RNA sequence: AUACUUACCUUAAGAUAUCAGAGGAGAUCAAGAAGUCCUACUGAUCAAACAUGCGCUUCCAAGAAGGACGUUAAGCAUUUAUCAUUGAACGUUCAUUGAACAUUGAUGCAAACUCCUUGGUCACACACACGCGGAAGGCGUGUUUGCUGACGUCCCUUGUUUCAAUCAUUGGUUAACUGAUUUUUGGGGCCCUUUGUUCUUCUGAGAAGUGACACCAAUUGGUGUUAGGGGAGCUGGGGCCUUUCAAAAUUUUGGAAGGUCUUGGUCGGGUGGAUCUUAUAAUUUUUGAUUUA
């Protein structure tokens, strides 16, 4: 999976904002946060094949400014599905998360 | 009585207008005098037929119901019988 | 176009907004309502109107639609030769800049009156 | 309600086009609050000329318009 | 006598229209004019096998892309044909017509 | 029933053709239309833009120029100045091929202002009712004027220059008078 | 402005919530109509405005949306640039006579550049998940009215923001300290397109004012502007908390009062207008001659 930033979080509130990333990276996964802490960060996670896309980039955005990608620090849930027990995985992070 | 548009038609009198009709024919010339009825007289009436010519007819007078639209100049868009609020000088008596 | 017309609103509510009427010829014009009447006749300011052509109109057939707009500005609508309207941009100034306005256009004409008053006297 | 303001044509040879491509050419005897016409002398041009009697009145609905012909 | 009034009893209901176009519309009844003139938002409406001034009035309206998906469509009483009703009304309730009930005690 | 007059702000206590034909040629609400009307275009040129002008958010502005602002009075004048001359640049014409073929055949039947047959009966149609108390048509001909350069003629009008840069002329022509 | 003269014209109708009772019009015939009509009467539904919420929903910065009635551009492909009569030559060509836009177009396919107008280029933050005030709509609650409106408060500032110093006042703790507010000085940032360097006038930030100003025509006539922000007083609404009283089985509901927070403001009429009925389903817009047979 890849993280990208700087990605211009007052977009749209959820399915909107999916389209606008998709349409000027014209993937299975494209996960963006409404929270304050997520905000201008996003993750798409499609992970050899999703390397040498992130490999590919120069990446500017449809509302302005230009977007760093990055790789992701841990994966997607995604990515932990393609590899698949990860319900208690979900569980465990669930229970961490309340915490 | 009349309401705002055909009281506008009243309004642009003598000024280069631009009608079509409902054949497709698009008279253009100065608007001698509209009535109620939306019958509007016109003078140096140039014509634009649905073939795609164009002639010149001096003086002709559309009848309202065959009408397609008509187009008065810009200016009109600025006119007193849009102001919402004018308030009435005391109606006779 | 997202633009989210109101729920509630007819005619002269719909005033000063951007539409789209359309007519028996399938011509459509695109403007500023500025007035309507009892038998819909309509203003439209800043009008533009479009066809699509006979040979264009096969491509619209069962895309990229070549209108053809002339441009007819403040125009005068007619109720007779119309099919229906709908609305594509809402006005300029918004419900607080309206409603200001209409307040300010309420106190001049007041004032007016206030001086038909004293040139009567 | 309001009589039509053909008085300026009264006497004058119009020339209707009637319906869309019927061209009628006469002179203006008469008019009512619906535009039904009254023409003298009423000769139907085709692009052929064809004449339509003495006097003829022409329905105020198939009327489309008319031209003065003669001067004024 | 006149049944317009019956429709000003139908606002928020959701009824498909049929013009004298063609033209099919789907979507709810907001109100209705005296003359007809029926006002509906949440339209999407639709051209059934075709006619060429019935395509290019349906596509002109935007949001074509051949259902054209449109928030609000006045329409004008002389084109609406004809009007389809929900069956789940009761037109036993509707047809009673206060107006021609104080009429008849009018009388 | 009762017109209201939106211009003159009166009414016409019941409508009919007559007193509204009467009432719009009549010369009072003629020139209470032309104020209207004069007045809503100058209000428009008038009326400031005002934009919100939404500024942006941005090292290489070393560069400081020195602004230029003017007195009130001084304000007052130049803008009553540019007021003037818009008016002057809207209305003026140029003459020239009326003062050019002044002698000519046709003049008097093209250049004359209604003898054209294609605006001509306009302007004899477009004649005011002159009921208050108190042309060189198609007749001319060739040997009206036979000979222009007996009679004298008027020389061709120097032409016109922008005061603004009068100063800049080239002092002393060639060739006196 | 006044007088005189002439010309033209003088009234479409009705209703303004709807339904059911209370009472009236206390119904002119031997105890009674039925109905229909009115109402500061009540109850129910509906409509409109205002206020408040909705842990409502959606949209808000080189690019995104829209447009070019611009170009590259004669870019490339295709098609078309009258009829009739007479004569001649082998349907065609030429000549004569009579009758009635434009090829650099038109149509299709795009593509690119340039340009234009709009927008929270907000506040916060630049980080490893699975914020307030804006704009548009929907729903809910409450008030008010059954159409609408016309006719018969004070003070400060208007380049803004932040930091330090000085002084005044007020509170707390033991003359010292801390916090708040106001004034002055200075510095930094942003901005001055405020394009006329700024609600109006004047002067080169200051001064005055809240009928005046600005301006076009010929003192008269016409149009526009008289603002924006903040605070206080007062008032309206919502939320929380406390007290009291009532009802139901410690809890719930309703009313009142106080405190705190947030948002908003500072009777009549032959009157007209708006909406809806009726003339009005017959040639002029709503009771069909625009699915081309
Ligand atoms: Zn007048």
């Amino acid at each position: 999976e890849n993280y990208t930033r700087l990605l211009l979080k007052h977009i749209n509130p959820n399915n909107k904002y999916a389209i606008n990333p998709s349409l000027p990276l014209p993937l299975l996964e494209v996960s963006i946060s409404r929270s304050s802490k997520m905000t201008n960060q996003a993750f798409l996670t499609f992970q050899e094949e999703a390397d040498r896309f992130l490999e590919k980039y120069t990446a500017l955005k449809v509302q302005g400014r230009k977007v760093r990608m990055g790789k992701a620090r841990t994966n997607s849930l995604l990515g932990x599905x393609x590899x698949x027990x990860x319900x208690x995985x979900x569980x465990x992070x669930x229970x961490x998360x309340x915490x | 009585m009349n309401g705002i548009p055909v009281k506008l038609l009243n309004e642009a009198q003598g000024h280069i207008v631009s009608l079509e009709l409902t054949t497709g024919a698009t008279y253009r010339g100065k608007l001698v005098e509209s009535e109620d009825s939306m019958n509007v007289q016109l003078r140096d009436v140039i014509a634009t037929e649905p073939q795609g010519a164009v002639t010149h007819m001096d003086q002709i007078f559309v009848r309202g119901s065959q009408i397609k639209f008509i187009v008065v100049p810009d200016l009109l868009k600025n006119a007193p019988l849009f102001k919402k609020n004018s308030s009435r000088p005391m109606p006779p008596i | 176009s997202k633009i989210q017309v109101a729920h509630s609103s007819r005619l002269a509510n719909l005033i000063d907004y951007k539409l789209r009427v359309l007519t028996q010829d399938g011509r459509v014009y695109i403007g500023q309502l500025m007035a309507f009447d009892k038998h819909m006749n309509l203003v439209l300011n800043e009008c533009i109107e479009e066809r699509v052509p006979k040979t264009q109109l096969d491509k619209l057939r069962p895309l990229n639609i070549k209108v053809e707009k002339r441009v007819l500005g403040l125009t005068i609508l007619r109720g007779e030769q119309i099919l229906s309207t709908v609305v594509e941009d809402k006005p300029l100034l918004s419900k607080k800049e309206r409603l200001v306005r209409d307040k300010k256009e309420k106190k001049q004409a007041q004032k007016q009156t206030k001086l038909r008053k004293e040139k009567e006297k | 309600v309001s009589t039509p303001e053909l008085k300026k044509y009264m006497d004058k040879k119009i020339l209707l086009n009637i319906n869309g491509s019927r061209k009628v050419a006469g002179i203006l005897r008469g008019y009512d609050i619906f535009l039904n016409v009254v023409l003298d002398d009423a000769m139907e041009i085709n692009g052929n000329n064809h004449q339509l009697g003495l006097q003829t009145v022409i329905r105020g609905n198939s009327i489309i318009s008319l031209e003065a012909l003669d001067a004024i | 006598m006149k049944l317009v009034n019956f429709l000003k009893k139908l606002r928020n209901e959701q009824v498909t229209i049929e013009l004298k176009n063609g033209t099919t519309v789907w979507g709810t009844l907001q109100s209705v004019s005296p003359q007809m003139n029926a006002i509906l938002t949440d339209v999407k409406l639709t051209l059934p096998q075709s006619n060429g001034i019935a395509m290019a009035s349906l596509y002109l309206t935007g949001g074509q892309q051949n259902i054209a998906s449109l928030q609000y469509i006045n329409i004008r009483g002389n084109t609406i044909r004809q009007i389809i009703l929900p069956d789940s009304l009761n037109l036993d309730s509707l047809l009673v017509d206060q107006k021609q009930l104080n009429s008849l005690r009018r009388s | 029933t009762r017109y209201y007059c939106e211009y003159c702000h009166s009414y016409l206590t019941h409508d009919t053709l007559s007193v509204r034909k009467s009432h719009l040629v009549g010369k009072n609400h003629l020139r209470i239309t032309a104020d209207y009307y004069r007045n809503k275009a100058r209000d428009i040129i008038n009326k400031h833009n005002h934009k919100r002008r939404h500024i942006g958010k941005r090292s290489s502005q070393n560069e400081t120029l020195k602004v230029t602002c003017l007195s009130n009075k001084e304000k007052r004048h130049i803008m009553h100045v540019k007021k003037m001359n818009q008016k002057e640049l809207a209305q003026t014409s140029i003459d020239t091929l009326k003062l050019l073929y002044d002698g000519s055949p046709g003049y008097s039947k093209v250049f004359v202002d209604a003898n054209r047959f294609d605006i001509g009966d306009l302007v004899k149609a477009s004649k005011l009712p002159q009921r208050a108390n108190e042309s060189r048509s198609r007749d001319e001909t060739c040997e009206s004027n036979p000979f222009p350069r007996l009679n004298n003629p008027k020389k061709l009008e120097p032409p016109k220059i922008l005061s603004q840069w009068s100063n800049t002329i080239p002092k002393t022509s060639i060739f006196y008078s």
